């Protein structure tokens, strides 16, 4: 188990070796309304794209779902006290209204660099989106997520000189949250679930009935949708009538047992391709979350 | 002594090129969202609501990547 | 995003066109090569970062009244801070175009 087949295998592999043979990348010009950025992620099918200051001429940060989501929230309270600046703010605008004296510098990493510090970089700066950029030329080669790690190290571990810990269970290594689930009710309105992203900074809501089972699930990603309508106004409808208007047909929510061994659970999420599976018991009742995050800190600070 | 003659070229940069080359003129990616030397092109979407969006396909080692600049006039 | 354009198009007459383009180099201080009539090297030395970038200009004729002006950027040879090639290069055709076209 001990220094383990996966920290010596992300040692001795560089960020280039995920990069996939084609990608696609969004760049933002910082001073570009942030109503039309939002709505350029939904147009190319993309989570985050990186910030270009023009006047620096350089990098400066990312634009996320949360950063979507933050202004949502922001522009639903203001809406009803008549404040209705937000949607005309430029990029630039919005990054000096929240990044205000507090400093965040955008994280990347090089191309060379290895894998282990990828993966350190997201843990310890609580980020899902690294960018790999090219320190030669400076540009952005592709931006790294948890998932594409975590398929990577399946794929090309697969093989096993097994860690002992791949057949212990979630219970036993205690990877996953267990406590404070943040959730949500069959007809909980869209907007209260944005208060309880914006407050737990959490990338998805179990969707609950009266006993707690989970029937759905309410994810930072189906909050990009708000981006489609013409609108925007309808953030008071219930959570079950916001994912009614998902793309793709839905076979029930992806679920997992405290009792499953680490390698059950990996193998799940890399062929579900999904940042987390809900934690269930016997009858279905929401008993906690295990996140791709989860996972990675459990494997870079050795399994469990 | 006599005088001297100049016969001069012209044309050949009479007309500018003909494009296709291999190189395309238009890029479908409807989708519902492999090609050689449009390598470092630069390629747009029309203006809409007073938004650029330039793009090119770039190349570091193996790997390709189209940037796409979304940019405000 | 559904439809991509190579470069830019007009129905402006080539010589008016290469000669606006040429213009339009000289006010911006980029500095540059007629290899062909209807072909141009230029380079541009980053007033922020101190770098220099090169990019090509070729225009086309795609119809008996309509042209096609192509640019192709020219290779070379823990926080970012300055510089992109790809970006700076997206910048060039945006000021270039800006500054002579429509
Ligand atoms: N590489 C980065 N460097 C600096 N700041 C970043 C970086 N990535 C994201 N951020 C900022 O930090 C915050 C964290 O957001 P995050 O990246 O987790 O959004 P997200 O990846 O879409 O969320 P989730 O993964 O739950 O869907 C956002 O405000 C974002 O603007
Ligand atoms: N445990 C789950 N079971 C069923 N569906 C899920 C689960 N988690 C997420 N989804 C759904 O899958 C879709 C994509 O969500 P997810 O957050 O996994 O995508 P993503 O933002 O690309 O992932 P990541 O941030 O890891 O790259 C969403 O519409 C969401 O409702
Ligand atoms: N709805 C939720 N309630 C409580 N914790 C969560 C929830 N979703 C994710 N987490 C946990 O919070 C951390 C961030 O996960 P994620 O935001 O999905 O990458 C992980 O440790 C998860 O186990
Ligand atoms: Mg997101
Ligand atoms: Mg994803």
């Amino acid at each position: 188990s001990n220094s383990s087949v996966y920290t010596t295998f992300m040692k001795s592999h560089r960020c280039y070796d995920l990069i996939p043979t084609s990608s696609k990348l969004v760049v933002f010009d910082t001073s570009l309304q942030v109503k039309k950025a939002f709505f350029a992620l939904v147009t190319n099918g993309v989570r985050a794209a990186p910030l270009w200051d023009s006047k620096k001429q350089s990098f400066v940060g990312m634009l996320t779902i949360t950063d979507f989501i933050n202004i949502l929230h922001r522009y639903y309270k203001s809406a009803l006290v008549q404040i209705y600046e937000l949607e005309e703010h430029k990029i630039e605008t919005w990054r000096e209204v929240y990044l205000q004296d507090s400093f965040k510098p955008l994280v990347c990493i090089s191309p060379n660099a290895s894998l282990f510090d990828a993966v350190s970089s997201l843990i310890r700066n609580k980020i899902h989106r690294l960018p790999v950029i090219d320190p030669e030329s400076g540009n952005t080669l592709y931006i790294l997520t948890h998932k594409r790690i975590l398929k990577f190290l399946k794929l090309f571990i697969t093989e096993f000189p097994k860690p002992e810990f791949m057949s212990k269970s979630l219970e036993e290594l205690q990877i996953g949250t267990y406590a404070n689930i943040a959730m949500v009710r069959t007809t909980t309105p869209v907007y209260v679930a944005l208060g309880i992203f914006v407050q737990h900074r959490v990338s998805a809501l179990p969707v609950v009935d009266e006993k707690g089972r989970v029937v759905d699930i309410y994810s930072k990603f189906d909050v990009i949708n708000l981006a489609a309508e013409k609108t925007y106004n309808n953030l008071d409808v219930s959570v079950t009538k916001a994912l009614q208007h998902r793309s793709h047909y839905f076979e029930g929510v992806l679920k997992c047992y405290l009792h499953e061994t680490l390698e059950a659970i990996i193998n799940r999420l890399v062929e579900a391709e999904v940042h987390r599976l809900v934690v269930v018991d016997e009858h279905d009742v929401v008993k906690g979350i295990v996140s791709l995050s989860d996972i990675l800190q459990a494997l870079v600070l050795t399994g469990g | 002594g006599q005088e001297m003659y100049a016969f001069r070229s012209e044309e050949r940069f009479k007309s500018p090129p003909i494009l296709p080359p291999h190189l395309l003129q238009v890029i479908l990616n409807k989708d519902t969202n492999p090609n050689h030397v449009m390598l470092n092109h630069l390629y747009a979407l029309s203006i809409k609501d007073s938004v650029m969006v330039l793009s090119a396909t770039h190349r570091y080692k193996k790997k390709y990547v189209t940037t796409l600049l979304y940019k405000p006039i | 995003s559904m439809a991509w354009h190579l470069g830019i198009r007009s129905q402006s007459r080539p010589n008016d066109i290469m000669a606006e383009v040429c213009r339009a180099i000289k006010q911006l201080d980029y500095e540059w090569k007629v290899v062909n009539p209807y072909y141009l090297r230029v380079r541009r030395k980053n007033p922020v970062t101190s770098t220099f970038s090169k990019m090509s200009l070729q225009l086309y004729q795609v119809d008996s009244r309509t042209y096609l002006l192509d640019f192709r950027s020219i290779d070379d040879e823990v926080a970012p801070r300055p510089g992109s090639h790809t970006i700076e290069f997206f910048e060039m055709c945006a000021n270039l175009i800006k500054i002579l076209a429509q």
